[PDB]
């Protein structure tokens, strides 16, 4: 069924792939049974964590199989299951049309087969032209054996919001590189915004004719980034460790990128293990709230935040209803928003709790790791490599649960119950 | 000895019919004649008159009657003014049929020697019949009757699965029953989901819309409900409900009159 | 007006009292201008924090004025303003009846003058009999000059959930004292449960006839405590620092009390500065959610939690409505619950952020301090004394905002706006 | 000196508004608060309470009021029981708003020091305004108001062309007017054929269906009717009827209250 | 040259009246005679017949008419079957009055040489009158007419403050107007809060409940609205709305017929 | 071979259920999904669509179906336009459910290969069942069904005591039955006075008000009527009527579908 399928199905691409890389061909140094079912699950979830380094540990075989897993979930689990029935066969009833309506967040089922072609085709479209053309501009340095691949490997990870970098220095080497900061940011940003805002702006193209949702994203997306670059720049300005000593121009490529990478991007322009405690904080929240619905990965999509927050902002005033852009928000959207909200938190809390005891590590890093793990953010304060075994199995579940969304995930093993009889009023205070 | 009933409604008619049966003089009398006609051989004296007019009360030697019964429903003022005039003729014991709560109060300050709530007072009696009849109790339709049973049974200390169509009533009866539920007795899934099958005694007190009263009992009989008691409205309701399988039918207005006709008889 | 009055009014009892103790009579050692407007605000908020020690720094004058401030807010700000008009005058219109309906969380105004007598009178009732009688049983040791006071000072603080202990060892001296753990716990527990559950069980006294709210409290209250004693006992069992080495019976007096004190109690049976990282975690959440509505202090009353959480538990299933104890919960309660929920968090986050930079302190303690500060919990990982000035003013606001409740506090400076015109539907995804 | 009005209906509201205007203390009070709110600055004391509860009447020191006004419409029992409780507190002068005839009688045997019929009592006054205003009289709509004018004017000895939509009323007013006619004021040919043009004073008393009241006055203004007097229902009815050409608009409930508010004032 | 209009509704009547005015032969004809009577001197030939019967279409030499107009409202089948029969007699140009969208389609596959939507087609014309009349535009009531103006004006590129009582319509017109608002034009605070005062052109297209149409225009005229255009229903609505201050009144059915009566005339 | 039924009404639903039973492919499809859901396992293919849209008819490969059934009741235009679109795709045999007489005509000029009148066509069949079932015939309720029996039986040459509540129908059936009578089947004296006891076959065809249908059959069973045949409305009507003593119950819409489902099957 629609939910379960995406639950146990997406679960297999991780297992099968956890052996596609644990193979003696893609692994130079011995890949422990633990650090194999992990790194293979981080790429498929487009999370940005890994027990073992990337560009090194893995050969050309362990770096190619990672781009295939970072693509599978980069559009959803059912975004690739309906694309193998039209290019090889054709025609699909209302039986499979209800599956992609759950893998791209769609309120309609009567029409999700025909789009299947466009999505993936459009995927490898902006992934190639922006990688092998614009990303191979300043990367041909390492030659053609490492300049051709390294420029294509990061796009399938940049646009998909993955965080899997080739060289050990997760992009940290390109601190103020104009091409990098400009090329890759455009990849995970748009790739990050819901497929709606992606498709919307296309045929709509009007400065006004943008639906509530679509119109929302653009505003919140950009707007927020402004508060993000301002935060990182004000706190990590004097920080001698990172950005603090960079020039005048190089300080913007760090604040900007670092204020845009927490969006489940997974790239490091600097190092989070050497930044003011305050900065790291704002991030936990900035990485908690993903970016976009249909997006390409996230724990709690931006939209959810806006709603929940703004909706509350209305209560403190009086508006009997939560109205946005003079186009009121129906009641349902509220309860679901709340649900998805408390869920992410309730879980992330279960992790930060089940890890502080599992491994003797700092507290700030134990919390930063959890939020990032559930939101497939990629940024790690340097605890991913030193993750014990006990804390791995559970952590593998975090990224698993986070990427799969707390809602569409809970609907699987949830015996839907239908109440037909109402009950008496229940008074209760909470002020 | 001297008996006279004013207002030949369903209640006032069930008293002139019962008292005459026992063998007691009954000065039946209603406003119009439509009823007074059918009760020409059901009472010692059938009279057509209006209880609000003085000369009509006097000319009828109503003063010789120690027991006056004002059963005129609807127009409360008719019920009141009458009892009011009655209390002026120094009528020994005036028994009146009140409609709502306030009718009780006002009629009480006038001098009403007794007030009866056909729907209310009956429910308590039934709530006594269901208790001495044996565990699982459930009353559908929280009308005046169905409400006087969930209130009485809960009083005695018996589980009562109260339930009405809307919530307006179900709310005021949240602490008047073991379980207050808002539902429609015509829907199957609602009857099932409420584990209504475990109830040996189901009470359909939903007034008005007879079909609601019927269909329900109809559904109830399908779940093999041991003993289903239903509140019938008119004569035909009795018949139809009888062919459905109704284990018991009650006429609040009718059945009450006979009881009162027994209270007035043993009262002298 | 009802809201504002409790806002700027309760604000004065702190200022006025901040000088009632900064006086040369109640202060032995010089009381800095900073560490004076603080400790005086912590007692009035019944929070449990203090820049300077209690029993020491303050004389018999600085320890008595603290009981008066811990009492004022122990029942609310308007719980003492309507009691000075009936014992001295009498008769009160519908003008003052709308004020105590906001200081004890009441949905009714037509009747809050007559109760005023009962509440306070009933207060000093269980406060005396349970202090000067049951608490002076095993405390007459220090004589009568310190046995009579020390046994009366902690009750006005115990029943009111204050955390202000006399001796430097915040009750830490009575680790397994049967009289202490039994006497004081009963004080802040009941005193903690909403006045409703207090008044309810009184005239109702029936095992069933307890309203939704009242019925809720008892269940959640006890039930939760079980999960609390179990948690603290499982984590701090082997911990050599605290509880870990205590005997067999002394280990229960610690797990129990420590699993009951986070309820904005403020008492230490052990030390939080030496416990497994995991334990401290569960606490931040256990102290975040107060305990009861009308209560006597808390950031987010227990009720709010239940609702919000359980309400979500229904969504994941199907029940078109949130029904509790077969007595469904109306829609309103939901939105308000959410509001009060996100508010506490949104704020506590602002603090944890505005402190990590203000003072160079650990992260775990910076988060534990905030949660406790906004919920007037009393438990401090030992950072309260070492609180700088910059982080004080703001911290004073935290406790201020937390105790005053995020709702009844925001309604003050909130220009209530009334929308009369509706708007078009606004579609938006969040899954 | 002590004034208190119970029930803030249209009538009870037009008295708390007028008395406060004159400068007299008015203890306004209605069952709910919806009305009590809008009258917070229209009376000496705005109170939300139910006149049937004793403790509420006492706690409100209602005993100090020599003039109590029960204007609670609808639920007659509310009007009665109240006056009933009032008479118990030995209230000097209790003035009550009766609904129908029987309400008059019953309220009279309770002890009501005075009963007012907004619709009825007003018609007689208007029937006095139309008389001293000059010959040709005609009243449309035989409601309670329109009926109290055809009855009064005929009494004085003035020609009254009574006429209502149906015949039910037109029948009982066959000897209560110079000419009883059954017709619909919205039809032109019916207005013409009735020589309505010869009437200098037309009275549109048709209640309910406002459009009936309006359209009529509308047609009337077309026949150049000298002075058209119409019975408006709500505020807007006043405005609209004013832009049509209505020579005069009357608010039975409203205009009456102000008169009573004058009777209670000059009464002490 | 040969003109014949079937169905003397408001529309079909405004064409037989207009064409006869110009001086063109009009074979007016409706199902009953009630209308056919009042149009005995409003058409070259008044005939009483049913357009669904063949012998009646033949006997009326309808075949000689190059322009047939089916204006029979209500019963769509009557409108259809007629055009159906008409197309069989090889009628050169058959113009029909469609009701809903589907009527348009079906009538289009039958052979209807032309279909007219009185309400719809008129709105677009007015949307053209308000445009060439000058900035601030707002249309109240999103009926068929009021909906065809918010759709047209937005098309042209003019700000349109669309607004209807409920939301059902306001929703579908969220992207068909500068501002879609859900409100009731009778409430003051709702008109004010919507800054309706800044609009020089207000359009009251709320059909049905005339009072809704009136009261609104009434409130509008109070805010000193420069030019208020309202959709009247019947004749009297015209008059009343005219005495209120309506800067303009439109009769979708009526005003349209005259235009068509001009299209059929200049068509030959 | 290829079967498809549009409109899952009571009729269109009794065909998708019957054909699937026999073992024939049925492309069931209705406008909404409410019905299409309950018929997901009652047809070869359950589809949710609107028969008026072209792309929906094409995309559903409806062209491959030789037998299309338009059972969409109510909105006749829906029934028409559909058949209209169907005839365009050159559908071999299109069977449609007509509502009234004119629907028959119009649907006949469109190209409808077959038109069915559930109520009408059924009565004639029953009129054949009652005939071959044996003298005294009487049909109560002259609805469409009850009217198609008094018309058919009289045709065959059998006495038919036609009778309906009002006279409107009883008038048009004065020469369509042995005896046309105006009466109410719920009144006893009316059943007796009509010597209804002599009739061995009573037919209660009174639709709507189910109670009318019931009570009647109830009274009938009391007069010991040999064989009482009644027209049930819904499922429960079946049950209740079955416990009353109804010798036979007929579902015009339901029972007809099964017959048609037999005509389409034996048709190839
Ligand atoms: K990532
Ligand atoms: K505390």
């Amino acid at each position: 069924t629609p939910p379960q399928v995406l639950a146990i199905g997406f679960f297999l691409t991780i297992i099968i792939g956890a052996v596609l890389l644990m193979l003696p061909i893609s692994t130079t140094k011995p890949l422990s049974w633990i650090d194999a079912l992990f790194t293979a699950a981080s790429a498929t979830t487009v999370t940005g964590l890994a027990v073992v380094d990337t560009g090194t540990q893995f050969t050309v075989f362990g770096q190619t199989v990672i781009m295939g897993l970072i693509q599978i979930g980069g559009l959803g689990f059912m975004t690739f299951a309906v694309l193998i029935v039209m290019i090889l066969a054709a025609a699909i009833g209302l039986k499979e049309r209800m599956l992609v309506q759950e893998a791209l967040n769609q309120p309609t089922i009567g029409g999700v087969i025909g789009l299947v072609k466009v999505l993936f085709l459009f995927s490898i479209s902006i992934e190639l032209i922006a990688a092998l053309i614009l990303s191979i501009r300043l990367v041909p340095q390492y030659g053609w054996s490492s300049g051709l691949f390294a420029s294509l490997f990061h796009a399938i990870s940049a646009f998909n919001n993955a965080g899997f970098s080739l060289w050990p220095d997760n992009l940290m080497s390109y601190v103020g590189d104009p091409t990098v900061n400009l090329v890759i940011t455009f990849l995970f940003i748009t790739g990050g915004i819901g497929f709606t805002v992606l498709f919307d702006v296309m045929k709509q193209r009007r400065f006004k004719t943008f639906s509530l949702h679509t119109a929302l994203m653009l505003t919140g997306t950009l707007m927020l980034n402004a508060i993000a670059m301002l935060t990182v720049f004000i706190l990590e300005y004097s920080n001698p460790g990172t950005l603090g000593h960079l020039a005048a121009v190089d300080k913007l490529w760090a604040s900007y990128f670092q204020a845009v990478t927490p969006r489940t991007a997974g790239f490091n322009s600097l190092d989070f293990g050497s930044m003011r405690e305050g900065t790291i904080v704002f991030t936990l929240l900035l990485m908690f709230i993903g970016a976009g619905s249909a997006s390409t990965a996230s724990g709690i999509k931006l939209t959810t935040f806006i709603v929940i927050l703004t909706s509350v902002i209305a209560y403190l005033r009086g508006k009997k209803e939560t109205v946005i852009f003079r186009r009121s928000i129906k009641y349902p959207i509220i309860i679901k928003a709340l649900a998805v909200s408390v869920t992410s938190l309730f879980i992330v809390f279960l992790g930060i709790f089940a890890l502080t005891i599992t491994e003797q590590a700092p507290f700030l890093q134990i919390v930063f790791e959890t939020f990032s793990a559930f939101g497939t953010v990629g940024l790690t304060m340097g605890l991913t490599p030193e993750l014990t075994t006990a804390g791995k199995c559970i952590i593998i579940v975090i990224m698993f649960i986070g990427r799969i969304g707390p809602l569409t995930f809970v609907f699987s093993f949830a015996a839907t119950e239908q109440s037909n009889i109402r009950y008496p009023d229940g008074e209760v205070f909470t002020g | 000895k001297q008996f006279a009933v004013i207002g030949l409604g369903r209640f006032g008619g069930s008293i002139v019919k019962e008292l005459h049966r026992m063998g007691h003089e009954v000065l039946a009398v209603d406003i119009n004649e439509e009823k007074v006609n059918a009760y020409a051989s059901y009472a010692t004296h059938a009279v057509i008159a209006n209880a609000t007019e003085e000369n009509e009360l006097l000319s009828l030697g109503i003063r010789n009657f120690e027991y006056v019964i004002v059963a005129i429903g609807a127009n409360i003022q008719a019920s009141t003014l009458t009892t009011l005039l009655l209390k002026e003729l120094d009528i020994p014991n005036i028994w009146v049929k009140a409609q709502n709560y306030y009718h009780h109060k006002v009629l009480e300050k006038i001098g009403a020697d007794r007030i009866i709530h056909p729907e209310k007072d009956m429910g308590v009696k039934i709530a006594q019949s269901l208790s001495d009849e044996n565990k699982q109790f459930a009353v559908i339709g929280l009308g005046r009757f169905g409400g006087s049973i969930v209130k009485e049974l809960h009083r005695m200390g018996h589980e009562v699965l109260a339930v009405d169509i809307n919530e307006e009533k179900v709310n005021a009866y949240a602490s008047y029953a073991t379980h207050a539920v808002i539902a429609n007795a015509t829907e199957e899934n609602e009857l099932l989901s409420l584990g209504i099958r475990n109830f040996e005694y189901v009470i359909v007190a939903i007034g008005a819309n007879i079909q609601a009263s019927t269909l329900t009992t109809l559904l109830l009989k399908e779940l093999d409900i041991p003993n289903i008691w239903v509140k019938a409205q008119n004569y035909y309701h009795h018949k139809v409900l009888e062919k459905i399988g109704a284990d018991r039918i009650i006429h609040p207005e009718k059945d009450m009159g006979v009881k009162i006709a027994q209270s007035l008889s043993d009262e002298n």
